[PDB]
RNA sequence: UAGCGCCGGCCAACUCCGUGCCAGCAGCCGCGGUAAUACGGAGGGCGCGAGCGUUACCCGGAUUCACUGGGCGUAAAGGGCGUGUAGGCGGCCUGGGGCGUCCCAUGUGAAAGACCACGGCUCAACCGUGGGGGAGCGUGGGAUACGCUCAGGCUAGACG
RNA sequence: CCUGGUCCACCCGUGACGCUGAGGCGCGAAAGCGUGGGGAGCAAACCGGAUCCCGGGUAGUCCACGCCCUAAACGAUGCGCGCUAGGUCUCUGGGUCUCCUGGGGGCCGAAGCUAACGCGUUAAGCGCGCCGCCUGGGGAGUACGGCCGCAAGGC
RNA sequence: AGCUGUACCGGAAGGUGCGGCUGGAU
């Protein structure tokens, strides 16, 4: 501990939103919130990054996924600071169980840029080339960072649990390990390695990130 | 490396302004009698593309069965929707005794010796998925052993 | 009106395991006591303690799971399958030595009471002895 | 000496002519108004054969009286609602009886028939010899977990 | 004024005194009957008016006794007991009082169940006890026999 | 809208009393 209490790790959601099944991660309730116990947290964190470090330096790779707002731009820099993809604008539904289809929109994307980095571009009338373009702003804002998959990642990595049921679902379809960064609201069946903390306190999801990130660098 | 076995087409069909569409849906065992079964419905507007689906869903849909002497380790009866199976291990030189759709579930499983049984409604397509329930839910004396004691 | 104990001990035990509790709480007898051993020694069940709550006594039945699953649903295969009451207040069955049904080919067990005790299918058939049929267990 | 039924699906086995909702077929679904693999003949084919079919009755399929083994919100089916007699069912602990219950032994479960082994008819059917098994019931012992009865106690049901 | 049911708090008292219950015995909306009274209004039948309406109008609707005893008599869900996540609203008690703990009435929903719709601690889930009922539709709640009723009719 | 239990129809593709239900819309 010592770093978390700082960062509000430990500050859950009130007596209302709370799953049932989470209640073995509940310390006690204060003022009308849930407060969250250190220790299981500190253990859990423990496991989950030993699984991380081996898995890393076998070479696997770890898609990181939060689409809530204020987890987008964390989301972004962290994953910046390694090799893995990451998906934060927003995850359409499919990207894992329908992943043949996206690729083809991604070569488009490969293909369309590189039009772009070609001087045939004087052809196509202006209305072409505004066209082409708003759909290439389209997909750089959507299909940016989900570019690096070649292929099928070897974990998952999610913000919200909750908000993101969608990829934790095709997450267990494809037999694909969860992490989460799950909390008060959310159930720790469907999550393997689970970091019971918060998903609001930006400074908590910056601190877990940011530490999970060094790991992997330092594992490399 | 595998076979199959068709065991109905259907032609199923949905009204529209003057007129009717029609759809064709297959039901699809794909087998290698030796204990790796699937089963596949698959849904197309022509009959060899429903065929093709039916075949794709049960390749990438596979159960394996714990084959002792060619036959069930143990009795089990399984309800699905309405439908129910109760499947019944038999001593070696009995045969498949078993309609036709248990029958072509169990051929392909490499099961050669078993007395079943259908009761309530007889829909092809839920006993056949009450087959392949049944089929995932077997165990062996080394499993309970290991669930139990280990 | 509580009309069967025994019964009320195995819905308990049944519920307890669909919901996949950790313990559970059952009120305490000897018979219940005898059934709860011969599952403990079969490895059903992790095993039962005496407990008192609010001065009544009653016994804690610790129940046993499976590994954590992979893919969908993950929940742990369970160790008690399914659990019966074979002899009800309002119908007794009672069993000869040659009469003892065979359950699952022997990978389940069947709950008797005979003269000499509460044994199991396979024990009961060893002694040469039959008795009331209380459950079938798998 | 070689019949006899069948060839739309169930169900093994397909073409040509003749009539063209007529003659007719059909166990159910249903066929027949220009080919109709369903009616009537012919070639071929399928099944069984000194037999092949059709009616009548019984069991099966029928889990469609469900003990094994079903149901009652809307498919058929919760009584209009109470109070209650006969009946059915019944918490925890200790002890006696041994009715139910279980076990051992014994008697009876005739002959023929069913089952197994061997044998006689040139084989079989048929038959012979031997061996078994058998629900139930009588008798004499043993057991006491549960159900039952008594005898005592307890407070978690129920009353005050 | 007389009287029934029920909830909570103390945990004081008895010591299994319990649950269901075929017959029986009671209660049973409206409509309908008998013997008396009453009748403001409303209104079957009926009398008129224009082409499903508008004027009048007896029974009845009312009371007191005695009948009748049926319905979409419905939550289309028999009664009792034990077990299985919670969230929210509302009525009524207790406390240490916006937090607990009882008992009712609704909505969403775990597991589970269901043919689906949906139910889901007020189960249609998991179990035990007792009762009534069901077995293709129409003929038909018909005929016939019997028991009730003044009759209609009911069973 | 519809359905239903009783009661009555010498203008009965049915109508109206009295009451109930949603297996019908604000």
């Amino acid at each position: 501990v010592k770093e978390l209490l700082e960062a509000g790790v430990h500050f859950g959601h009130e007596r209302k939103r709370w799953n049932p099944k989470f209640a073995r991660y509940i310390y006690a309730e204060r003022n009308g919130i849930h407060i969250i116990d250190l220790q299981k947290t500190m253990e859990e964190l423990e496991r989950t990054f030993r699984f991380i470090e081996d898995l890393a330096m076998r070479g696997g790779t770890i898609l990181f996924v939060g689409t809530k707002k204020q987890a987008q731009d964390i989301v972004r820099m962290e994953a910046e600071r390694a090799g893995m993809p990451y998906v934060n604008q927003r995850w359409l539904g499919g990207m894992l169980t329908n992943f043949k289809t996206i690729s083809q929109r991604v070569h488009r994307l490969e293909e369309l840029e590189a039009l772009f980095a070609s001087p045939e571009i004087e052809e196509r009338p202006k209305k072409e080339q505004v066209r082409l373009k708003h759909e290439l702003e389209r997909l750089q804002k959507y299909l940016s960072g989900f570019r690096l998959l070649k292929r099928l990642p070897d974990a998952i990595f999610v913000v919200d649990p909750t908000k993101e049921a969608i990829a934790v679902r095709e997450a267990r379809k494809l037999f694909i390990p969860v992490i989460a960064l799950a909390d008060t609201d959310s159930d720790p069946d469907l999550v393997d390695y689970i970091i019971p903390g918060n998903d609001d306190a930006i400074r908590s999801i910056q601190l877990i990130l940011s530490r999970a990130v060094d790991l992997i660098i330092q594992a490399r | 490396d595998f076979e199959e076995k068709m065991i109905l087409i259907r032609r199923t069909a949905r009204m529209q302004a003057g007129g009717r569409r029609f759809r064709f849906g297959a039901l699809v065992v794909v087998g290698d009698r030796q204990g790796r079964v699937g089963l596949g419905f698959g849904k197309a507007p022509e009959v060899p593309l429903a065929v093709q689906k039916a075949g794709y869903y049960a390749r990438r849909n596979m159960v394996e069965v714990p084959l002792q002497n060619g036959t069930i380790p143990h009795e089990i009866e399984v309800e699905f929707g309405a439908s129910k199976i109760v499947l019944k291990p038999a001593a070696p030189g009995t045969g498949v005794i078993a309609g036709a759709v248990p029958r072509a579930i169990l051929e392909l499983a490499g099961v050669t010796d078993i007395l079943t049984k259908e009761l309530g409604s007889r829909n092809p397509i839920n006993i056949a998925y009450a087959t392949m329930e049944a089929l995932r839910q077997l165990r062996t004396k080394a499993d309970v052993e290991r669930l139990r004691k280990g | 009106m509580l009309t069967d104990p025994i019964a009320d001990m195995l819905t308990r035990i049944r519920n307890a395991t669909r919901v996949y509790k950790e313990s559970t709480d059952v009120p305490a007898s000897r018979f219940k006591e005898e059934i709860l051993r011969i599952l403990a020694r079969e490895g059903f069940i992790k095993g039962y303690e005496r407990v008192d709550v609010d001065g009544k006594p009653y016994l804690r039945v610790y129940l046993k799971y499976g590994p954590r699953r992979q893919g969908p649903d993950p929940r742990p295969e369970q160790v008690i399958h399914h659990i019966r009451r074979i002899s009800k207040p309002g119908r007794r069955v009672y069993v000869g030595v040659k009469e003892i049904p065979r359950v699952r080919r022997g990978l389940g067990i069947a709950i008797l009471s005979t003269s000499k005790g509460v044994l199991t299918d396979r024990e009961a058939r060893k002694l040469g002895v039959g008795g009331e049929l209380i459950c079938e267990v798998w």
